[PDB]
């Protein structure tokens, strides 16, 4: 999620997701892409 | 320029460093020190907390 210039991501391993990080990166995101 | 140890203060060399500060549209992650004091219990007082 990206919202008001704050790029926060959510993660839980084996219910609801614990936070973990947030950046104060202001960048415009529109693209996603994944890699193997 | 060829400074000299016997030279006037006038031809010195002379350090300088300017510092400049920028403002935009991004959240900021330069500010300025901070205080904080100590911590009383059982009293009606005025607090702040972050």
């Amino acid at each position: 999620k990206n919202i008001d210039g704050y790029f926060k991501i959510y993660s839980k391993h084996t219910s609801a997701l614990e936070p973990l990080v947030d950046l104060p990166i202001g960048i415009n995101i529109t693209r996603f892409q994944t890699l193997l | 320029y060829g400074f000299r140890p016997t030279y006037g203060v006038g031809h010195q060399p002379y350090r300088v460093v300017v510092l400049s500060f920028e403002l935009l549209h991004a959240p900021a992650t330069v500010c300025g020190p901070k205080k904080s004091t100590n911590l009383v219990k059982n009293k009606c007082v005025n607090f702040n907390f972050n």
